[PDB]
RNA sequence: CCCUCGA
DNA sequence: TGCATCCGTGAGTCGAGGGT
DNA sequence: TTGTGGGAGCTGTCACGGATGCA
């Protein structure tokens, strides 16, 4: 929990190396979320491997399905088993 | 623009077609400017707030010794019409003397009502206050140049936003200014704009050369000290 | 000069002109951007996921033609339409046409999210809705004192309810704190007796729109009254702007033994009697009690 | 007086002393003519026969046939609109969400010129949706109402506006069609007359002249008297024909290689080809009285002419010298002025209809696209007139349409007379109409030539005010969409009885009397010299003589609710406006009650407006339930009316019919048969009559509070019904499809006592907040179960799927009896969107009695919340023991301006005792006048002030002395209509006369129960973990940012931090403060709000590198730990 | 913008709720009648019932924390198992 | 102010706004438009930048372009500025983009490398700490 | 966000 | 190069419930 | 993937300051 006594607040101009240095993967595919199975697609605007998982402590396949299972990342999904909240603070990129 | 003919008749007479349809012109003009009227008040109170926002009482006294002279009044003395304004709240600048050697309120008092009516009643016509213009400290302001918290009466205490209450005091009776400007030109004065009809003043003082021609005026002025 | 204000800002501490330029896009989380199934089968998208989808189009377009080697007028267009969209993804409409949704609406950009009184600096920064808090129609009850005020019985037991939680476990008349939960959302009889010993000198912050100066929130002692509007004395009329053709006002609880202490103690409508503007009152007799006098 | 035009109308007596010569129109002919003309009903061409008919249908298919190919080879022409019968009943598409539609076929002709073979054939083209008899739509179940919409009519238009910084006076001119490109016309600065063609750079006027093949000479010849079009020439830079259209089509065209043909043709299609532009009639007609041309009436084609555009030049450049007048070549003595853009000649309105074909011809042409496309991929002898017709788009515009548009609106229907305006608004926003960043003040004000067209009165407050407005009583909208307005014809000094509808433009040309003008039996003006108007809003003397139309009736002017106010003109225009829009929002009361005091609109409005159910024919009601009605006509025939029971209106209120006739009765055809939710007997009764006291009451009526007596609660009074419509469905989740069950986990059979073996609730039983509606799981996933949920489905190996209850509630502070349940079936064959698989709607019925913080008012807008109910012993009272019903506040009346309120209160008295004027020894003076069968009443009577033609002053005051007395011969309501009060709290009387009466007041639908709310804790927004908003969501109020400042000059910091962290974004610290609040224990300190984090995500979505710092210099890590929690988990379990 | 209608709706079909800070707050509190239930057990019960099936571990990796072999922890969990399902009368009021 | 010196101007200013709310009948007391005239004459104009690192024209505030000036051992005149415009010149770039012309501000800030001190109330209102003024200073926190 | 309404 | 033009900035608060 | 083939709207806003660009 942060104390709150931050002592500056500084803006500057990212780089692109900042911008990757954020980056949880690239956003390649323009498909949101199956039209059948209301899943985010792979690689699209609301894959799971980058942003993070939509429940907690589920990956996109299901092999690891616990709290039991934390902090590992699927080897077949990649997507690591952590609460749903990193996809509000989890940022992707795009390579222009 | 008033229409030539009036409306001969009392709403408990009852008024005519005509003069219903005539009378609506107006009530619905009023009504409709009622909604940009308080949109213009609330943008000012926001730029206001904004810009005052970080003026915050700091210290008890600056112990300046500047201020600023307020008159309070052939035969008898009127009292000024800007007193509650400008003196009453105020801190005292310097010992207010009347005509015999009588302290009357001493440097540093809060000018609360007895104290204007004890100076009026005894011939005083102009104190010295302390003021903000005059106020000396690096940030904010000093309680004493501030004077009494409205709210309270007593004088201000030292941790008052006094910034946004002052903005709130000029924002809130905003709406009620209707029609160079009225609500217009107090933002063109909060604004500093170059003002529309400008009254151009001297630079140095001297003699007044003025050339009247038509629909042309052209004033010269040699300055004393005899420079150009 | 004006040339200068950049070039000097530009020359120190590092910081070089080429972060103007771009070669990755950074792409915001996804929860600021959601999507949500909407009654119908449909889905409602926020407009910076069209934008992206825009943006990643485009560019995987330029990168078919690079690799069928495209003349270069093509490649050039799909350049262009690449900038174009991110110029529309940052800053709808600043250069050209806007990129428009149906109804010709033109899509919220990221720069939009932040300016004017809707973005997040003024509607979510600045000012908040909050926990804790009512609304209801004013009726005048002149039975009251300067301090106190007319809070309805429904009102008060949600505002108050953990603490008629607490109180109501506290003297036994439920068994755990879920059962005192279900005992306050069925309004079981038993809250009432309580309610009214938390509720005492417990201040709450009435609130009348608009705020034009700072006595437009004013704290009040709240006594339990039967029906559904609030009380409100009729001298702090003035103060709030407040008649009773309909005007509605918002009650605050606070919680922390400082928040109450600054309703009790700088907020306390019979502390406020004196207009923060003229320095003069504003709590005197107005219209009736006038004519009476 | 009779007002005998409505067969069984109640009797309403009539102060009035005018005679009406006209009758009110069919107040919903503003729509029905609209529509019918639009699907060229046959009610419509017997119309058209009595004034070349076609209908909109009709004009949107010759318009586009015949559909030719490239080579003119294939031609596609659509001949008939016919129509089939609705699909089903207006109830019936309300009840399953469908749209009252007929299927509309056309004849399709298909020629083949080059085998010379023809193919006719129906072809089906859509459900059109149809207007009900009400005039209203019902659209995916909802009733709506297409409001009119005040646009600028097609023309030409020229204004005058003064220079930016040279302070000339400027001229511009804009030629703006009903459909096409825009032309304009601008002199500027300098002296350069310029056209502007689609928003492009400005030309030389000169370009476009030798473009059309004007050459210099000829140009010089014309337009050489102003020394402007020389200047102009002298400065154009190229002179020629071709090399003009070159740089018309270069300036037309950005980034484009020009070509002169090209450019011949584009601007031939531009303005002159009738392919892509056309000013309708209107726009011809319009621009043929203005500049003098074709004064022959030729109408034939209606499109931008080249004389046309050389006229509109002349008359810029010779009102740039302001010349009174201009004749063209055959032109006639035309006037040269600017054009106000809000006098009704120039502002039309759009109808539904109109506003129904612009979007019909919108998805045709659309469609005639794809006939051109699919007439080359097809084999030449296989199509067919149904393989070229695609209806895809015109079903898409007109659903689009229905759907979106700002003019197809959800129908208020609080009561009658809500809906009955909203059907007759005409509203200034919307496409193709002005938008509401320019709605200037000049738009909103009243505009002399509103007069007898739009009323004055009867528009918004707010935002909205002076952009809808409501048609006046006698108006009617003309064939090219100007309103008209009744007068009477003057001839010479007598006004006769011969009624001539004029626009506003044809009204300036005359001058209009008043319907107050004294005159002889015979018919001829008595007096001598009289007021009236002309154009600009004249007022002036002037003699019989000149004197060409006088208005038909007061009124005139009024709309229909405004027209309801007794006593208007002594009301002013204020509080007279909120009169009229609080009656649109009275709500229906259990039982209704007539005014005693009314006007003679009030039965008018209720038969007009549609809720009151009206025989059709004559006959004898053969059978009367509660249900139905049954007449036996004379012809043999049966007609039977059934009765809406306890409908939900749009906006919660109770539409409840009610059968007012009897078994064996005679009913005329016109008679009203039942009463509807705001009717007695066939008028309009939106309140109640309450005994009122007009003095101050102990501060309970302070500041516009009303006291009212508990009477009114316990004999139900001013009680309402409110039915509330819970829908929720089962559908198809990322887990599996959701199931409606009465199988709810965590919950006991006990909460479930009410709902049935389904898990629906009950058909009457009584619920109350948080009670189980409809029982509903969604599969939740195991690693969503609590370990208590875990636990406790591990130990009883609950085998069943995990589920989160996600059952339908009854929200807070709402409670009634389920009046019916409604439920449909994916298994059943029944319509429903994808995914979704049972759907269920509750009705609940609550019975609110007024209460402490209801809304009340008069007709005059004089409005109060309810401060106090007073036992009715406490209640001021009469000498007889009678308890007033109602105090007002006496200081509330003087300043507003409404003592129509007063003289209302002294008729309403007078109506309720009766009077006998004495009429011995002769009548009396104040009587003479109007009087006549009004000189005795029985009590309770029932009497009509018409607005401007009402009871006077004298008669009223008269009146006041002959009241009849009570049932001891007591006269308690003196000569001044005071009465001494006791007070009923001590028993002494009060010390002086009070005015008591009888007073209509009205529940206005702003009532505590549906206002009160209040949240500890709740929902919050995801994307900024802020409380939702509004009480439906269970919302927390907004501190917004004056609040804030509110808060800042009081230094009150903690509470602001409080407020703005804890209370709203930390989510940590919500839930530390609940549970320190639960736990009895100090309120913890904020952490950081979230919304500032989310501020700062968006800065680094925007490139910026926001970080924040410590006092070192390094950056703060703004995240949450993962396993922050692990001991007290562990400690909550007992382990 | 996405409307709170348009949230809230959307939430009456969702696998979890918004949650309000009161339902966080009593789910991170004790659930009274359940922990006294399982303070009941024995200690060698109460840990077999809890990590087998509130924590989901493996049979075999319930033995290795406890080192007992497979079948003991069997027999523990069934029978911690009945235990508290005699315990547990307010099943009734949650079933 | 270029004449009679600033001192004179606030005279002016404060006598004429009061006489727009006198000529309405509105009574404010003058030390709130003395309050808002003083924020409108806390800056100088560098005419000659002599020795110090001011860029000449540019708008510095009185404390610290003297500071600046007492630590170089430098021409500057005052100057009267609007409030919407002393207000975007803040040494407070969260308090300026979320005041008004928020990309403006924004885009400077980043090419300037601005670091906010988070000082004013309005700050710390958007950070979540006690603003800086009542009960939230250090005297009585 | 828009529409209609409320103070 | 000296302005005129064009562009970009801002335009009150809080509520209710119905919609894309 | 082959005779032919340019949208639907729109302005019915206003005041002010300063860069932009133009002769
Ligand atoms: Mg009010
Ligand atoms: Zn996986
Ligand atoms: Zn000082």
């Amino acid at each position: 929990l942060d104390v709150n006594f931050f002592d500056e607040l500084r803006i500057g101009l990212a780089t692109a190396e900042d911008i990757r240095q954020w980056s949880y993967g690239e956003v390649k595919k323009p498909e949101t979320i199956n039209y059948r199975t209301l899943k985010p697609e792979k690689d699209g605007l609301f894959c799971e491997k980058i942003f993070g998982p939509t429940r907690d402590w589920e990956c996109y396949c299901g092999k690891y399905k616990r709290v039991r299972f934390k902090g590992i990342i699927c080897e077949r999904c990649g997507v690591e088993v952590t609460r749903a909240k990193v996809r509000r603070e989890r940022m992707g990129h795009i390579e222009l | 623009e008033f229409i030539p003919r009036p409306v001969k008749s009392s709403f408990r007479e009852g008024l005519t077609v005509l003069e219903y349809f005539i009378n609506t012109h107006g009530a619905r003009k009023g009504l409709a400017d009622t909604a940009l009227r308080t949109a213009d008040s609330g943008y000012l109170t926001r730029r206001l707030v904004d810009v005052s926002q970080d003026v915050i009482v700091r210290e008890h006294d600056c112990q300046t010794e500047r201020g600023i002279v307020v008159e309070l009044a052939d035969g008898t003395l009127i009292r000024d019409p800007y007193i509650e304004t400008s003196a009453y709240a105020r801190t005292l600048g310097t010992d207010a003397v009347d005509e015999a050697g009588n302290v009357i309120v001493e440097r540093g008092q809060d000018l609360g009502d007895p104290e204007i009516d004890a100076l009026l009643a005894a011939g005083i016509t102009q104190v010295k206050v302390r003021s903000v213009l005059t106020c000396a400290t690096s940030t904010g302001v000093c309680a004493t140049c501030y004077g009494r918290s409205m709210a309270t009466g007593k004088l201000v205490d030292i941790g008052e936003a006094v910034g946004i209450v002052a903005a709130q005091s000029i924002g809130e009776p905003g709406t009620q200014l209707t029609m160079t400007g009225g609500l217009p030109r107090v933002q063109e004065l909060f604004e500093a704009r170059v003002p529309r009809g400008k009254a151009p003043i001297a630079d140095v003082t001297g003699r007044v050369r003025l050339e009247d021609g038509e629909r042309f005026y052209k004033i010269t002025i040699v300055p004393d000290d005899g420079g150009e | 000069l004006k040339r200068l204000k950049v070039v000097a800002a530009f020359q120190q501490s590092g910081n070089s002109p080429m972060g103007m330029v771009l070669d990755a896009v950074p792409v915001i989380p996804p929860e600021l951007r959601p999507m949500v199934q909407l009654d119908g089968g449909r889905f409602a998208t926020s407009d910076l996921n069209d934008l992206y989808r825009r943006v990643i189009n485009r560019n995987n377009r330029l990168k078919r033609l690079i690799d069928l080697g495209a003349p270069e007028i093509i490649v050039n267009n799909e350049k262009r339409m690449l900038q174009e969209s991110v110029d529309a993804l940052f800053d709808n409409g600043r250069r050209g046409r806007p990129v428009t949704g149906p109804g010709n609406r033109p899509l919220k950009s990221l720069s939009d999210l932040l300016k004017g009184k809707q973005g997040r600096f003024r509607q979510n920064l600045l000012g908040k809705r909050v926990d804790y808090s009512g609304r209801s129609v004013i009726v005048v009850g002149p039975q009251l004192k300067l301090h106190q005020c007319g809070l309805p019985k429904l009102m008060a037991l949600e505002l108050f309810k953990p603490f008629v939680m607490k109180r109501l476990v506290d003297l036994n008349h439920a068994q755990n704190i879920k059962s005192a939960k279900r005992m306050v959302e069925r309004q079981r009889p038993q809250v009432w007796d309580v309610l009214e010993e938390v509720i005492a000198e417990h201040p709450v912050l009435l609130n009348r729109a608009p705020t034009l100066h700072r006595l437009g929130i004013q704290a009040f002692e709240p006594m339990l009254v039967e029906g559904k509007a609030i009380q409100l004395h009729p001298l702090v009329c003035e103060a709030f702007n407040a008649d009773f053709d309909g005007d509605q006002m918002a009650v605050h609880l606070p919680l922390s033994a400082e928040a109450q202490a600054e309703a009790r103690i700088l907020m306390l409508s019979s502390n406020n009697i004196l207009s923060p503007a003229s320095g003069r009152p504003l709590a005197m007799p107005r219209l009736d009690m006038v004519t009476g006098l | 007086s009779s007002n005998n035009s409505v067969p069984g109308a109640p009797n309403r007596v009539s102060f009035a002393k005018l005679r009406e010569p006209l009758e009110v129109p069919g107040l919903l002919d503003v729509q029905t003519d609209s529509f019918e003309w639009l699907i060229g009903s046959p009610r419509w061409r017997e119309s058209a026969a009595e004034r070349n008919p076609v209908g909109g249908l009709e004009e949107v298919l010759y318009e586009l046939s015949p559909i030719e190919d490239f080579s003119g080879s294939m031609s596609l022409s659509f001949s008939d609109p016919r129509f089939d019968d609705v699909k089903a009943p207006v109830d019936e598409c309300k009840d399953k969400d469908m749209t009252y539609a007929a299927p509309l076929f056309v004849t399709a002709e298909f020629i083949n010129n080059n085998t010379g073979e023809i193919k006719s054939q129906t072809v089906f083209m859509g459900d059109f949706p149809m207007m009900t008899e009400k005039g209203t739509f019902i659209i995916n179940g909802t009733e709506r109402v297409v409001v009119s919409q005040l646009v600028r009519s097609p023309g030409v238009y020229f204004d005058e506006t003064i220079d930016k910084s040279t302070d000339k006076t400027l001229h511009s001119v804009k030629v703006i069609p009903s459909r096409g490109a825009w032309l304009e016309f601008d002199v500027d600065k300098r002296d350069t007359v310029g056209v502007r063609i689609d928003r492009k750079r400005r030309q030389p006027v000169t370009v476009l002249l030798k473009a059309l093949g004007w050459t210099s000479e000829q140009i010089v010849e014309r337009f050489g008297f102003s020394e402007i079009m020389r200047s102009t020439l002298e400065k154009d830079n190229t002179v020629g024909t071709d090399e003009a259209l070159l740089d018309i089509y270069r300036k037309l065209r950005p980034g484009e290689p020009p070509t002169k043909e090209s450019a011949q043709t584009l601007l031939e299609n531009l303005f002159f080809k009738e392919k892509r532009y056309d000013l309708a009639r209107v726009g011809r007609y319009k621009v043929n009285k203005k500049l003098g041309l074709h004064v022959g009436e030729p109408i034939t084609s209606s499109t931008l002419t080249e004389e046309d555009v050389v006229a509109t030049i002349e008359y810029l450049v010779r009102l740039h010298e302001g010349q009174t007048t201009m004749t063209v070549p055959g032109g006639v003595e035309v006037p040269v002025e600017t054009d106000d853009i809000d006098h009704f000649g120039n502002r039309r309105l759009r109808t539904v209809g109109e506003l129904i074909q612009n979007q019909i011809r919108v998805g045709m042409s659309r469609m005639e696209r794809v006939v051109r496309e699919r007439m080359t991929t097809q084999d030449v002898e296989a199509i067919t007139p149904q393989t070229l017709i695609n209806i895809r788009p015109v079903v898409a515009a007109i659903k689009e349409f229905f759907g979106t548009s700002q003019l197809s609106q959800f129908m208020d229907q609080n009561n009658p007379l809500s809906g009955l305006t909203h059907k007759r608004r005409l509203s200034a926003l919307g496409p193709g109409g002005l938008s509401r960043e320019r709605a200037g003040l000049e738009v909103r004000d009243v505009h002399p030539s509103h007069y007898g067209r739009m009323c004055p009165i009867e528009t918004p407050e707010g935002p909205n005010i002076g952009l809808i407005g409501s048609l006046s009583v006698y108006a009617r909208v003309n064939p090219f969409g100007f309103i008209e307005t009744p007068y009477r014809k003057v001839v010479d000094g007598v006004v006769s009885d011969e009624i001539v509808y004029l626009t506003a433009d044809e009204e300036d040309r005359h001058v209009v009397a008043q319907a107050n003008s004294p005159i002889d039996a015979d018919g001829r003006f008595v007096e001598p010299r009289v007021l009236v108007r002309r154009k600009a809003g004249e007022v002036e003397y002037v003699p019989s003589s000149e004197v060409d139309y006088m208005d038909v009736s007061p009124r005139q002017m009024v709309s229909v609710a405004t027209a309801m106010i007794p006593f208007l003109e002594h009301d002013d225009a204020n509080r007279a406006l909120m009169g009229a829009n609080m009656q649109r929002q009275a709500v229906p009361l259990v039982r209704s009650e007539a005014p005693l005091v009314g006007t003679g609109m009030e039965l008018r409005a209720a038969i007009d407006a549609g809720d009151v159910v009206v025989a059709e024919e004559s006959g004898v009601i053969e059978e009367v339930s509660a249900d139905y009605i049954t007449v036996m006509h004379d012809n043999g025939t049966r007609r039977t009316y059934r009765m809406r029971k306890f409908a939900r209106s749009n906006h919660g209120t109770c539409a409840n019919q009610c059968p007012i006739v009897d078994a064996g009765d005679r009913v005329e055809a016109g008679q009203v048969i039942a009463d509807g939710p705001c009717t007695d007997d066939g008028e309009m009764a939106l309140g109640k009559n309450l005994l009122v006291a007009i003095m101050p009451w102990e501060g309970h009526n302070y500041e516009d509070a009303i006291i009212l007596s508990n009477r009114l609660v316990e004999e139900d009074v001013l009680t309402s019904i409110h039915i509330e419509e819970h829908e929720i469905d089962a559908r198809d989740t990322k887990l599996g499809a959701e199931e409606i069950t009465r199988d709810i986990p965590n919950i006991s059979d006990e909460v479930l006592a009410d709902l049935d073996e389904r898990g629906i609730v009950r058909i009457g039983a009584e619920v109350r907040d948080g009670d189980i509606l409809v029982g509903k799981v969604t599969p939740k996933g195991e690693t969503e179960l609590t370990p208590e949920e875990r636990l406790l489905r591990a130990i009883f190996g609950e085998k069943a799927r995990e589920v989160r209850d996600t059952s339908l509630k009854v929200p807070h502070g709402e409670s009634g009896k389920v009046i019916g349940i409604r439920v449909f079936s994916r298994e059943d064959e029944d319509e429903l969107p994808a995914g979704v698989n049972e759907l269920v709607r509750v009705y609940v019925a609550q019975k609110r009695k007024i209460s402490d913080g209801d809304k009340l008012a008069g007709r005059h807008g004089n409005k109060g919340v309810i401060g106090k109910i007073l036992p009715v012993e406490d209640m001021p009272f009469l000498a007889d023991g009678t308890p007033v019903d109602i105090i007002l506040n006496t200081h509330g009346v003087p300043r507003r301006m409404n003592i129509g309120q007063i003289l209302e209160t002294h008729l309403g008295w007078c109506a309720h005792s009766g009077w006998k004027v004495d009429a011995a020894k002769g009548v009396p003076d104040w009587a003479a006048r109007l009087p006549d069968e009004l000189l005795e009443a029985q009590p309770n009577a029932i009497v009509s002030t018409p607005v401007f033609d009402g009871a006077q002053e004298a008669e009223l005051q008269g009146l006041l002395s002959c009241t009849l007395p009570n049932r001891d011969g007591d006269v308690l309501v003196d000569a001044d209509g005071k009465a001494m009060l006791f007070d009923g709290r001590s028993g002494e009387p009060f010390p002086y006369p009070v005015t008591v009466g009888y007073m209509y007041i009205m529940k206005l639908h702003h009532l505590v129960d549906d206002k009160i709310h209040a949240r500890s804790t709740g929902p919050y927004s995801m994307i900024t973990q802020q409380p939702l908003g509004g009480k439906a969501q269970f919302g927390g109020q907004r501190f917004g940012e004056m609040e804030c400042w509110a808060m800042q000059a009081y230094g009150a910091a903690y509470t602001l931090q409080e407020l703005l962290t804890i209370k709203s974004d930390d989510t940590v610290g919500r839930v530390k403060v609940y549970e320190a609040i639960v736990k009895g224990e100090n309120i913890p300190e904020p952490g950081i709000p979230e919304s500032f984090k989310v501020l700062l995500k968006e800065l680094q979505s925007l490139c910026l590198n926001v970080e924040v710092l410590s006092s070192d210099g390094a950056a703060i890590e703004l995240r949450e730990g993962e396993d922050e929690d692990l001991e007290r988990a562990a400690a909550n379990l007992g382990i | 913008q996405i409307t709170d209608w348009q949230l809230a709706s959307n939430a009456e079909h969702s696998s979890t709720g918004l949650r309000s800070a009161e339902v966080e707050a009593l789910e991170a509190l004790p659930d009274t009648e359940i922990k006294e239930a399982l303070q009941a057990l024995p200690e060698e019960f109460r840990m077999a019932v809890y990590y087998a099936d509130v924590e989901g571990f493996p049979y075999k990796e319930i033995a290795e924390i406890m080192d007992t072999p497979i079948g003991t922890v069997m027999s523990r969990l069934h029978r911690g198992r009945r235990q508290l399902r005699g315990l547990l009368a307010d099943v009734a009021r949650d079933r | 102010l270029r004449v009679q010196g600033p001192r004179e101007v606030q005279i002016h200013l404060v006598r004429e706004v009061q006489e727009v709310y006198r000529a309405q009948g509105v009574s404010i007391h003058d030390k709130h438009i003395e309050v808002i005239v003083r924020q409108m004459l806390r800056r100088v104009t560098i005419i000659d930048s002599g020795s110090t690192e001011f860029l000449p024209g540019s708008l510095i505030d009185r404390a610290e372009f003297e500071a600046e000036n007492r630590r170089v051992v430098a021409a500057g005149r005052p100057v009267l500025m609007g409030i919407t415009k002393a207000s975007l010149a803040t040494d407070s770039w969260l308090s300026a983009a979320s005041f008004q012309e928020t990309t403006r501000v924004l885009t400077d800030a980043a090419i300037n490398c601005r670091s906010d001190k988070l000082n004013g109330l309005k700050e710390n209102v958007i950070i979540g700490k006690l603003i800086p003024a009542g009960t939230g200073i250090n005297r009585y926190r």
